[PDB]
């Protein structure tokens, strides 16, 4: 059985600068800020925590 | 999978939305509480984790009187607590207090909620917006939204339902202004703008049906079914289906020309219906009749450029073909020179759904004709003239320049609606 | 109920050791066993007579229609 | 035309001020119930009737001797109201005394019985003096000044020359009577700058001070001998919706009421509560059983109370519908439960001893329909909103509501015996057919023929069709199984009730033309045409389950026993004053029960098995 | 709770201009009093809480002790008038290692001390009305090696005068602050 993670809790707070960009071509993530200047110590351990989720709008943001 | 987010900006939007959402709740059996006592709901609703199909819509109106009614009524459970958004004061029939002042205060909450509603979608196929040109929210806040969604969902089509300034009958004295100033900032952002006045639908309620003293309620329910008919192919099964994108690519010619109309077909009352056959031929021809259109603009005073006969119910594909052939012959209905076909069709094998407590009857067939006529220039020229008359003696312009809006904007808007007029002329001319 | 003497002291002796001051070894424990037309329905929502959802009543009654108006074709109006 | 028997009466018109009264013999209550005034016995089911009056009575006035009882009715504006004297010992009309145009608000007798003050009319307000000896007028004057407004109250004193009126506009005026010159002489009482709106008067037993109950929640005590104020009411914690009843005791105390039911016994100087008990409904009458140990309080939501002074413990002795009651229906099998159905309320009652067991109130709303499903698991109701509410038989919870059922109200309703279908009428003239599932309440068909409005649904014994009386002169036998019609029964009357004769081959129809007529279910032809009541129209019928007797009531305020095969009449009446709306044979063929335009539930011992 | 709220650049939990400012707040008054009105320099209503005991009378932003408001905004700014008396206030935060942690600022404390469930620090008020900016994301980092998640409580003690207790996304200068958030 899975446990709710910090990737979920940081999402409805809105800390992630992401939105599910709906391409007709596919599902990409639109980034409101540059990926290069992101704090990698805050986001990589947090985006890896979202792998455990299987519901669509959260597992896609972890995968992509 | 194929979902569409519906946004209701302005008293109208909400009022018409309280009618459109009622119908959806019935077609896809979802009781007011939000419970279904298989996948058609996706297009409009979204299941939680306990049969709480919650609407995929956003209701926004600065003044908290129309959304508070929803919050304290039948569909208090259906709509998500935070999907209904309000402010404090109103735009007081002033574009400025919706696109420059109060609007700004609510644009970053309305937008954030659309994002959340779009991030849970798997195939956003369009953003339907229910606005009312006359008001300051249905012209100002809707401009902010369409001027924002464009810089956030460029590809995503943005269809737009709109109660248009009725020929003579009108409520506010500044409606002329709001409309012109809002087309300037919505013509370059919307994909196609479905237009419905109020004079016409009032008549259709008295004559075609039998309702003396028709109110907004009645009007909103017929507009509600036009939406059901357009979105039916995306949620029920059919023989020739038509998705949101397929509307624009077969209805919008020269980019700017994007102002289609809307006519239902079996708008008959109970007593009358029984005594009638309502065949594909009849309902089809009834749609082209210049007294069933819902935007008083004498179809005969112009040329159709791209009709879209979207049907629903028992419609044998053969009868359809025949029916449309007849229409092509009759010369009263004249098409242009650069549109040989101009007849995108569509059949959805789902009989019209009777709103328990409406005025329409149990017809087992219907057609929704979305036509791109070049007669809407007449209506556009009327509003254009009204502006001039008032702007000449800078009438209610002090109110507009106080909430943020240079007098220049008025001039650009006028010169841009003039371009719309010129364009429609250079689209009716022959080769 | 009690399996042994510790639970007899631990159970509902009604002796608060914070509050009980200068008791005796008898009042150290005081067990609880020692001590001892019309059905009215109100609808929650309270609406108004001027918020009825429906068609609006003609001031002329249906059988008469004293303000006798018709359509352009002269049809009836029902209701 | 043998009279049956009139056992038991539920009903009280609490909307009048100064209603429920107890004559000084201390053994019978007196209260108004329409254009009649009842005499209910204390400690005995015995009750009698004072007939007379054309329209609804607004006043009662009983004497200190008890020998004379007077009353006063409303009428259409421009027409003359009638003040009817009576004798309590023989209950018979002895005066008509018609002077006041419009209506009446208040009556009071002289201490020893020889004059009557009968101030009458928001249209023609003018105080008059009557004679109890000559049955004739004596004096007359306008009861209010031209600067001030209109007066609605009267009282006498301990000397028969004073007559005192208050107003809803402040006309506190102590008059004096001048027989030789045949005139009255007023004197406005100065009260400082306290202009108030007051609706109740009581005086002390030793003629000291008169007491007022204002709308502000303030007891005004003033002097009739110096024409001045003496003491204002509660300084802080004032009363609710204005004091609508005051009754000064033999002591220096006073039982002060309220528009909420806060009956308070307070003393003179502070007007501060001593013993408070909350009554349901706004207090409209505070009587005294003579000496004052058992004072009976009446309320506008008509509930007669019984309070002992020395403990202030109540006993609800009477409970009534305070508005017009329509549709009485019985549960299947048993005959000891009612469905008394009115504006703002739905009630059930025990037949043998009249006592309500459930009250179902949907705010300020009206229910023109009620029905009981065969399983006895839902009381189906038809409300004015357009929603078919189905309450539960016990508790009273709303099991389901059918939102937007009909446009202009749902008037007539009926369930089916299979407990799956509720046939619904409408004020727009539509017959809807709903399906009652375990979780859904859907629509199956919208059958629309009737133009005006539907009046009465009736369903047969084994469900295949239903008859729907309508206000446009049509009664259709709709085919319920195949969702169509079968008949086009037509007449020139506004139909108001239809019933299925057992062994269904013919239907009995009623209406406005009083032409009670058997109609066949095949070919829809006239069968008989009986004459109803010679006075008005017929609202309501019920045929017994043996098809030998159908009962009838109408605008003619009168229950009518009619056997079937021959059209002879076994008429009874002498019932209640108020338009009989519906009537229902008991399932056990043991009582017949009729409702009326004024809230009244009558039971008659049904003859003729 | 404040969880479904967007929590934008501004969020106010108490503002003295309104019908019931202390609606979500819980009032505990003991040998003191609470009032709402005095115009000394700004001609506006400012809430007063003061009493002879500073640690006993106070106001707490979540009324129910089980409920906690969740605000992700790192900067915590209140506008408090100096009264030259004892004033303290609380803030309780949730940490990334899931520890209920508290901070205290006081007028009557000489030196600061940090240890695991309470960090108490001194404070010097100005002469009159001032605003103070309690950077929660930095005080949860200097005091303990910890990141900020969300606050849970704020509590304001006696001998102070209160207007516009609010959170902010980041520190704002006086000019870019909007008109309804200004000191004057
Ligand atoms: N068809 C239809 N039109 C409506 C309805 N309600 C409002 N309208 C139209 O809305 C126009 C004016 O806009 P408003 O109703 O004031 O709504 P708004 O856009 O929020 O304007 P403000 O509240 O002043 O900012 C009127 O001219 C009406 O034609 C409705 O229920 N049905
Ligand atoms: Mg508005």
């Amino acid at each position: 059985p899975t446990k709710p993670t910090a990737f979920r809790k940081f999402y409805e707070r809105g800390d992630f600068p992401i939105a599910l960009e709906h391409d007709s071509k596919g599902n990409k993530i639109a980034w409101k800020v540059e990926i290069e200047k992101l704090d990698y110590h805050h986001y990589l351990p947090l985006f890896f925590d979202g792998l455990c989720e299987m519901t669509f709008p959260y597992e896609f943001f972890a995968r992509q | 999978m194929r979902e569409c987010i519906s946004v209701h900006v302005g008293q109208a939007g909400v009022q018409i939305g309280n009618a459109c959402w009622e119908l959806y709740c019935l077609e896809h059996g979802i009781q007011p509480d939000g419970q279904m006592p298989d996948d058609s709901f996706n297009t409009f609703f979204s299941e939680t984790g306990a049969g709480k199909h919650v609407p995929r819509a956003v209701f926004v109106d600065l003044e908290p009187t129309v959304i508070d009614e929803v919050r304290t009524g039948t569909y208090r459970q259906l709509f998500h607590p935070e999907q209904l958004i309000t402010g404090k004061e109103d735009a007081a029939n002033n574009y400025a207090r919706g696109h420059y002042t109060i609007g700004k205060e609510l644009i970053d909450l309305v937008l954030d909620r659309i994002r959340k509603l779009a991030d849970q979608c798997t195939g956003l196929q369009g953003f339907l917006i229910f606005h009312s040109f006359g008001g300051g929210t249905g012209s100002g806040f809707t401009s902010l939204l369409m001027e924002r969604l464009s810089v956030d969902y460029g590809k995503k089509s943005k269809l737009e339902f709109s109660i248009y300034p009725a020929p003579q009958v009108s409520t506010a004295v500044v409606e002329p202004y709001n409309s012109i100033l809002t087309t300037h900032t919505t013509l370059e952002h919307s994909d196609c703008a479905f237009m419905v006045d109020n004079e016409a639908i009032y008549d259709i309620c008295r004559r075609n049906l039998d309702i003396e003293r028709p109110t907004y309620t009645n009007l909103n329910r017929l507009i509600g079914q036009i939406v059901s008919s357009i979105t039916a192919s995306l949620r029920f099964d059919g023989a020739l289906n038509v998705d949101l994108t397929e509307f624009q690519t077969n209805l919008v010619p020269y980019p700017r020309i994007h102002f289609p109309l809307a006519t239902y077909a079996p708008v008959i009352s109970a007593e009358k219906a029984y005594h009638e056959q309502l065949s594909v031929a009849e309902i089809t021809n009834a749609c082209f009749e210049p007294a069933n259109q819902m935007v008083k603009c004498d179809p005969r005073h112009g040329k159709y450029m791209a009709c879209c006969l979207l049907y629903r119910g028992d419609v044998v594909p053969k009868d359809v073909n025949a029916a449309i052939a007849t229409i092509k012959t009759k010369r009263t209905i004249q098409f242009v020179d650069w549109c040989p076909t101009g007849f995108k069709v569509g059949i959805n094998y789902q009989p019209p759904t009777v709103v328990p407590g409406g005025d329409l009857a149990k017809v087992q067939r219907a057609v929704c004709m979305l036509s791109n006529t070049t007669a809407i220039a007449e209506a556009w020229a009327r509003l254009d003239h009204k502006f001039d008359l008032m702007y000449a003696k800078r009438a209610f312009v002090h109110w507009y320049v106080g909430e943020g809006m240079e007098e220049g904007e008025f001039s650009e808007a006028r010169e841009d609606m003039a371009a719309l007029e010129k364009d429609y002329e250079e689209v009716g001319m022959d080769s | 109920e009690i399996p042994k003497d510790d639970l007899d002291f631990r159970l509902a002796a009604l002796y608060n050791h914070h509050t009980g001051t200068f008791k005796n070894k008898s009042e150290i424990l005081t067990h609880q066993e020692t001590i001892q037309n019309i059905r009215h329905w109100i609808n929650p929502k309270k609406e108004s007579i001027h918020s009825i959802q429906g068609s609006i009543v003609s001031p002329h009654t249906a059988a008469t229609n004293g303000g006798y108006s018709r359509k352009n074709d002269g049809g009836f109006f029902s209701t | 035309a043998v009279e049956l028997e009139l056992e038991a009466v539920i009903g009280f018109n609490g909307h009048v001020p100064t209603g429920l009264k107890c004559h000084p013999d201390q053994e019978h209550l007196v209260y108004p119930l329409g254009c009649t005034i009842l005499i209910q016995a204390i400690n005995t089911q015995e009750q009698n009737f004072l007939h007379g009056h054309g329209n609804n009575v607004s006043c009662v006035a009983i004497s200190k001797s008890g020998l004379y009882i007077a009353s006063g009715q409303v009428t259409f504006m421009g027409f003359k109201a009638d003040i009817i004297l009576w004798d309590y010992k023989k209950r018979e009309l002895m005066a008509r005394l018609s002077l006041h145009k419009g209506k009446i608000e208040a009556l009071a007798f002289s201490p020893n019985d020889m004059y009557l003050v009968s101030l009458g009319g928001p249209d023609d307000g003018s105080v008059v003096v009557w004679s109890i000896a000559k049955r004739e007028a004596i004096c007359g004057s306008p009861a209010a000044g031209l600067n001030v407004g209109n007066a609605t109250t009267v009282i006498f004193s301990k000397c028969r020359d004073e007559m005192f009126v208050t107003a809803g506009n402040g006309t506190i005026r102590v008059w004096e009577l001048d027989l030789p010159n045949r005139k009255i002489w007023p004197t406005e009482c100065q009260t400082g700058q306290m202009k108030r709106i007051v609706m109740s008067i009581s005086m002390a037993n030793d003629d000291s001070f008169f007491y007022l109950g204002t709308t502000t929640g303030d007891i005004l005590k003033m002097n009739p001998r110096t024409k001045l104020l003496a003491d204002t009411g509660p300084a802080k914690d004032k009363f609710s919706l204005g004091v609508s009843a005051i009754c000064c005791l033999k002591m220096g105390g006073l039982l002060v009421g309220s528009g909420d039911g806060l009956l308070v016994f307070c003393k003179s100087p502070s007007y501060k509560p001593i013993k408070k008990i909350q009554l349901q409904g706004g207090i409209t009458s505070i009587t005294l059983r003579g000496e004052g140990h058992q004072f009976f309080v009446g309320t506008e939501e008509s509930h007669i109370y019984r309070v002992n002074f020395t403990n202030f413990k109540e006993t609800l002795i009477t409970t009534c519908h305070f508005e017009s009651v329509e549709d009485i229906v019985f549960p299947f099998g048993t005959a000891e439960l009612f469905a008394t159905c009115a504006k703002k309320d739905i009630r059930v009652w025990h037949t043998l001893t009249n006592r309500e067991l459930l009250r179902i109130t949907v705010p300020n709303m009206t229910c023109h329909g009620i029905d009981f499903m065969r399983d006895g698991k839902s009381i189906i109701s038809a409300w004015d909103d357009g929603r078919i509410r189905a309450f539960a038989p016990e508790t009273g919870r709303l099991m389901y509501v059918i939102n937007n059922a009909h446009r202009i109200g749902v008037t007539a309703i009926a369930t089916t015996s299979d407990c799956k279908r509720v046939i619904s009428g409408g004020g727009e003239g539509e017959v809807r057919v709903w399906h009652i599932g375990h979780q859904t309440q859907k629509l199956e068909e919208a059958l629309k023929e009737h133009k005006s409005s539907v009046s009465c649904i009736r369903v047969k014994k084994s469900n295949e069709e239903c008859v729907t009386a309508s206000t446009d002169g049509t009664c259709i036998i709709w085919d319920l199984v195949r969702l169509r019609r079968n008949q086009m029964i037509l007449a020139n009357t506004l139909f108001q009730c239809v019933c299925y004769h057992p062994e269904e081959f013919q239907i009995i129809t009623s209406g406005t033309d009083r032409k009670i007529a058997y109609w066949e279910v095949f070919d829809g032809s006239v069968i008989r045409e009986l004459d109803g009541s010679l006075s008005g129209a017929v609202n309501g019928m019920d045929i017994t389950v043996e098809g030998v007797h159908f009962v009838t009531g109408g605008n003619d305020h009168l229950v009518k026993v009619w056997d079937y095969n021959e059209g002879e009449v076994t008429h009874v009446g002498v019932g209640h004053s108020g338009n009989i709306t519906r009537i229902r044979i008991s399932p056990g063929n043991q009582y017949i029960v009729s409702v009326s335009a004024d809230g009244a539930i009558l039971r008659w011992k049904y003859p003729f098995p | 709770m404040f969880k479904n709220t967007f929590q934008s650049g501004f969020l106010s939990i108490l503002y003295s201009i309104g019908s019931k400012p202390l609606q979500i707040w819980d009032k505990k008054v003991r040998n003191g009093h609470i009032k709402r009105i005095t115009d000394n320099d700004i001609q506006s209503l400012v809430l007063e809480i003061e009493g002879t005991n500073v640690s006993t009378t106070y106001i707490t932003c979540p009324a129910d002790p089980k409920k906690t408001l969740g605000i992700k905004l790192p900067f915590l700014v209140m506008i408090i008038k100096n009264l030259k008396k004892y004033f303290t206030f609380e803030v309780q935060v949730l940490d990334d290692k899931n520890v209920r942690r508290r901070f205290r600022a006081s007028n009557y404390q000489s030196t600061t001390r940090v240890k695991p469930f309470i960090c108490t620090m001194p404070m010097r008020l100005d002469d009159g009305w001032n605003q103070i900016q309690f950077n929660l994301s930095d005080f949860t980092r200097r005091a303990y090696g910890t990141n900020y998640i969300e606050t849970l409580r704020v509590q304001i003690h006696a001998n102070c005068r209160i207007r516009r207790v609010y959170f902010s996304d980041r520190l704002y200068s006086e000019d870019e602050l909007p008109a309804e958030f200004k000191l004057y």
